[PDB]
């Protein structure tokens, strides 16, 4: 039984929109008799608006008005306003200029724009920046009404973040068409900034960049960032837009006018709704451009306050006392190689999800060139070297001392675009090693784990593990628990040991005394035999297999899995002897209730090795990085580590 | 520097006051974050409600005041 | 390594306290040595199969 | 014998390992000992106890430890 | 008595000694507690072992320690 107008201000195929609705059989969904009227204004300049808008509100008692119309224009949001004070309709702009926000909104008008404040934007863009890690950014504004407004929004935002932002520079451009165009090249060629964030119209945009193509501040060595502002009609970019440029905008972006009028018209109809459940009737019509009902007549008031809240289809869209979206979900948009507006993060609630771990840079057209300096690490967990965990939702990311990391996997899992890639957070004893090479030999990287194999195992020819992605060029380094042998050392080259290592055997109570004792070499010869075993594909494993072929063949038997099932396998008593690596087994026995003994004192380490920082063979890092782990060394930094992380309850 | 305390485990349970200098102090360090988050997951609401604690076998350690 | 031999062997002395400056001993070449991988893919094999742990038995217990 | 080399030992002169000193009234500083050997051609490989540093590791290549 | 002043003393609405958290969805850090009601204004002088350190001395003035 609720009326609703749409209003449609689009001068292209206007009368095909109207001939798409007006039909009331469409919105069943809604729990009410959708009673739609479609208006269809031609020049949308302010006589046309005021004077259809008027001879609509005054002969059909209209509930509420739907509103959209081109990104062309300007004032048309002042005017919607101005009507809706005037007459105390609710009004529902939905895209089109229209729907950029007016922050003060003439204290008695319900107006409810359908679009995002700038101040959510900042924070959405500030967010992006924390995620690839970009500080040291500029601020690049033009005379355009509201700049005054983006300075707040960004000075604010940046100033209440955890993070220690660096402004550069803040400069002020005309950007007016035809003009003065000397006085902006000037100030755009002192620009040293790696990431840049501007404000202006699309034609102060597009002016923008082409002079800044012209002091080349477009090349693979610079970002920017506008609001939604900036840009027009994203289903044709223009030709001045570089590629890269980022840009948030709210999740209905990609929808249809169709769509979007349904949108508006559910959200209309749940208010009406809500306020029907509560007050046992429909709201009161809309009253007449010909009277000024000057007192709020606080039935308009509660049906503006039912229509605040409104949720539909699972989506928030709760609006903000401004007359705003608040709390929505948008998502983050960028510019790629084939000058498309390709989505590449979400907002959903206050967490970042975006694809592309790395930031992609391209060289103008083509030839994604990479950065020099940005490494791609590979790694798993280990326990006291290498541990994983979910960050927390509730703040979005993870604490510091936490490096984040990603799984191994492509889009086969994400079924679309709800998680791409598993983000998690890594600590440990080898992420403080590679926090400090990072901050002493400066360069940047990336961690991503391991899903296929564990360590390092020639299978037939072919290399899986940390060894596999580092020897086929996957990665350019791996770091954890992984030990030096000959065998791997042909293949790729290793740092210098940084922590000490080898063969270990662990028995729960001098039994044995001595990896090359009888009971090791001769087992079947008598007695019950000796039940010893190890987890496969590794180091040790390699060794006892090259050296001891009887032992290697009586340890497939008790071929375990887990180091954690092999302790539990050594205190029930399936098996007496575990042997694995030193390092770690060191660390399992000082954290033990009942505080297991390695054979010998200080476990007799055989074979002694140590872990190292697998490389390419013949890469250039190979020596920085060792000199960096030898500094490290000398100033007794991985005795710190080693005291914060390996430290025993019963070593002592 | 005890071991105990730098290697939380479920066994032993340590805490302090919530809202306090303590909190701030172990806040700020960084080599402090596995005791940090095992002291906030346990964390008490007053000294006297630790006291007790400490006294009823409910909390192994308690951190505050000289 | 050499004063806990010395210690051991001579009697009369005893090591005390706890390593302060964990290192290794080098074979030490020209850098860019060609052989350089050579002499440590031997290291690394004689660590390996059972050569170190010979040398330690027979000379320095 | 692995590496199909024959060889010729000699003592080091001055019986120093090696590190690297300012003389007064000298224009830069030098290594004496075994890596001031190695560095000058007076021989081609340091077989003896050697410790592994950053400052030798500069101006010298180390094998993997033995 | 020193100092010639009157003065009426009340008790902590929340007992928290004070520190700095984020309101709600990660906005502006306020106070808690005791250093919350000396800031706010709802106390002119806090009279309590409230320890010394840089984050509560960035805010409020500490006199020298009793
Ligand atoms: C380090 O060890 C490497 C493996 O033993 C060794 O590579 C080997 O080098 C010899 C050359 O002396 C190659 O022999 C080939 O070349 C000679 C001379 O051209 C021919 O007369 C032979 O018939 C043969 O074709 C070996 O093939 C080669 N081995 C491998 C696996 O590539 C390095 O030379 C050693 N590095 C040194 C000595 O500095
Ligand atoms: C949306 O907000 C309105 C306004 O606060 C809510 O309406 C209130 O509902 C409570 C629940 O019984 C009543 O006690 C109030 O009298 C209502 N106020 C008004 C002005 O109507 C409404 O419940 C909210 N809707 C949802 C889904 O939370
Ligand atoms: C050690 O390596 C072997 C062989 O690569 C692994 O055995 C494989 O186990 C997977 C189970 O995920 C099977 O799908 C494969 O068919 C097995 N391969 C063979 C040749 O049988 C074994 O799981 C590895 N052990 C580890 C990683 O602990
Ligand atoms: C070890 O070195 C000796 C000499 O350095 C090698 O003897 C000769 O090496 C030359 C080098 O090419 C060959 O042309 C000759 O044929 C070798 N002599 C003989 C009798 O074969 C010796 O071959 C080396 N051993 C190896 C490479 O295993
Ligand atoms: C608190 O006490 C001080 C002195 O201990 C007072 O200061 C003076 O008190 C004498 C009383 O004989 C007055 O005549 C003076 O005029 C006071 N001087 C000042 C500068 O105030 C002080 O007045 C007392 N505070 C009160 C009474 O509120
Ligand atoms: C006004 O609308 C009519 C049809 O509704 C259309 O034919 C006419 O072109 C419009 N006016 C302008 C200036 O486009
Ligand atoms: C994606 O990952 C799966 C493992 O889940 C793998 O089987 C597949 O080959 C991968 N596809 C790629 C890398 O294109
Ligand atoms: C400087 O070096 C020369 C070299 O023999 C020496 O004779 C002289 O005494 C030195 N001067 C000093 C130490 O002041
Ligand atoms: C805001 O904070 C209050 C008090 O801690 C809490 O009860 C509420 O759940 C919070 N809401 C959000 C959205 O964080
Ligand atoms: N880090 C080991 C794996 C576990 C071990 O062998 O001790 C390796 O190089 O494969």
């Amino acid at each position: 039984a609720v009326t609703v107008a749409v209003v449609f201000g689009s001068s292209g195929p206007l009368q095909t929109q109207a001939r798409t609705r007006l039909t009331s059989q469409n919105f069943l969904d809604l729990p009410l008799e959708i009673q739609p009227l479609t208006v269809g204004v031609n020049n949308t300049n302010p006589s046309s608006i005021l004077t259809q808008i008027c001879g609509l509100l005054g002969a059909a008692r209209v509930h509420g008005i739907v509103f959209e119309d081109n990104v062309d224009t300007e004032a048309v949001a002042q005017l919607l306003d101005f009507v809706s004070s005037q007459t105390h309709v609710p009004i529902l702009s939905i895209s089109g200029g229209s729907a950029v926000v007016l922050t003060p909104k003439e204290p008695g008008s319900a107006f409810l724009q359908l679009g995002v404040s700038l101040e959510q934007q900042l924070q959405v863009l500030f967010k992006v920046l924390e995620e690839y890690d970009w500080s040291a950014f500029a601020v690049i504004t033009s005379l355009h009404p509201g700049h005054a407004l983006f300075l707040e929004g960004v000075r604010a935002v940046a100033d209440a973040s955890y993070l220690s932002w660096r402004l550069l520079d803040v400069l002020t451009l005309e950007l007016g068409p035809g003009g003065p165009r000397a006085r902006t090249q000037r100030l755009l060629r002192q620009v040293d900034a790696p990431v840049l964030v501007a404000y202006c119209s699309r034609e102060e945009a597009e002016v923008l960049f082409a002079e800044a193509a012209q002091a080349g501040l477009v090349g693979p060595g610079h970002v920017w960032l506008v609001p939604n502002l900036a840009l027009g009609s994203t289903d044709a970019p223009p030709a001045a837009f570089p590629v890269g440029l980022i840009s948030v905008v709210t999740e209905s972006w990609r929808l249809s006018l169709r769509q979007k009028v349904r949108d508006g018209v559910a959200i209309l109809a749940l208010g009406a709704h809500s306020y029907r459940r509560q007050y046992g009737t429909l709201p009161a019509p809309a009253g007449d451009c010909r009277s000024h009902p000057g007192p709020v007549s606080p039935a308009r008031e509660a049906f503006y306050r039912h229509l605040l809240n409104v949720t539909w289809e699972g989506r928030d869209f709760s609006f903000s006392p401004g007359g705003y979206l608040v709390r929505p979900t948008m998502v983050v948009i960028a510019l790629n190689r084939h000058r498309l507006w390709e989505m590449v993060g979400r907002w959903d609630h206050g967490v970042l999800y975006m694809k592309y771990p790395v930031w992609p840079r391209y060289s103008t057209s083509l030839q994604p060139v990479v950065d020099s300096r940005h490494l791609t690490v590979a790694t798993l967990e280990e326990r006291p070297f290498v541990i994983v965990e979910s960050p927390d939702p509730g703040t979005g990311g993870c604490v510091p001392n936490t490096v984040p990391c990603r799984r191994q996997s492509n889009h086969t899992f994400s079924s679309g675009d709800l998680t791409p890639y598993t983000k998690l957070c890594c600590k440990g004893f080898c992420i403080d090693i590679l926090k400090k090479l990072a901050k002493v030999v400066k360069f940047s990287y990336d961690l991503y784990l391991v899903t296929n194999g564990k360590h390092g195992k020639r299978v037939r020819g072919v290399w899986n593990g940390m060894i596999g992605e580092v020897y086929y060029k996957r990665a350019d380094m791996a770091i954890g628990s992984l030990t030096i042998n000959e065998e791997r050392s042909e293949i790729i080259d290793f740092s210098v040991p940084f922590v000490e290592t080898g063969i270990s055997v662990m028995v729960s109570r001098d039994t044995v005394s001595g990896l090359s004792d009888k009971k090791f070499q001769r087992p079947q010869d008598q007695y019950p035999p000796f039940r010893f075993g190890t987890v496969p594909n590794g180091s040790t494993e390699r060794n006892i297999r090259s050296n001891y072929r009887d032992m290697h063949t009586h340890m497939v038997k008790f071929n375990q899995r887990s180091v954690e099932d092999a302790l539990t396998s050594l205190k029930m008593g399936k098996l007496d002897a575990f042997i694995y690596d030193a390092a770690v087994l060191n660390y399992m026995a000082g954290k033990d209730e009942g505080c297991k003994l390695v054979t010998i004192g200080s476990g007799k380490v055989f074979a002694t090795t140590g872990y190292g920082i697998a490389m390419q063979k013949d890469s250039h890092w190979k020596r920085a990085i060792d000199l960096a782990l030898l500094q490290l060394l000398g100033d007794g930094e991985t005795q710190k580590l080693e005291t914060v992380w390996l430290s025993g309850i019963c070593q002592n | 520097n005890d071991p105990r305390l730098r290697n939380p485990s479920d066994k032993f349970i340590y805490a302090t006051v919530k809202q306090s200098s303590v909190d701030i102090y172990f806040r700020r360090q960084v080599e402090l974050s596995t005791m940090y988050r095992h002291m906030e997951k346990h964390n008490y609401e007053s000294a006297a409600e630790a006291i007790q604690a400490v006294r009823d076998n409910k909390l192994h350690a308690f951190i505050w005041d000289s | 390594a050499v004063l806990e031999f010395e210690a051991s062997q001579k009697c009369d002395l005893v090591t005390t306290g706890e390593l302060f400056f964990r290192s290794g001993f080098g074979i030490g070449m020209r850098k860019d040595s060609p052989w350089k991988q050579n002499v440590s893919l031997s290291i690394l094999k004689s660590h390996e199969n059972g050569f170190m742990e010979d040398l330690d038995k027979t000379w320095v217990r | 014998r692995t590496m199909n080399f024959t060889y010729e030992v000699h003592l080091v002169a001055d019986g120093k390992f090696g590190t690297q000193e300012r003389v007064n009234n000298s224009n830069k500083k030098e290594w004496n000992g075994m890596m001031g050997e190695l560095l000058s051609g007076q021989a081609d490989m340091i077989v003896a106890p050697l410790t592994i540093n950053n400052e030798r590791a500069q101006y010298i290549e180390f094998s993997k430890p033995f």
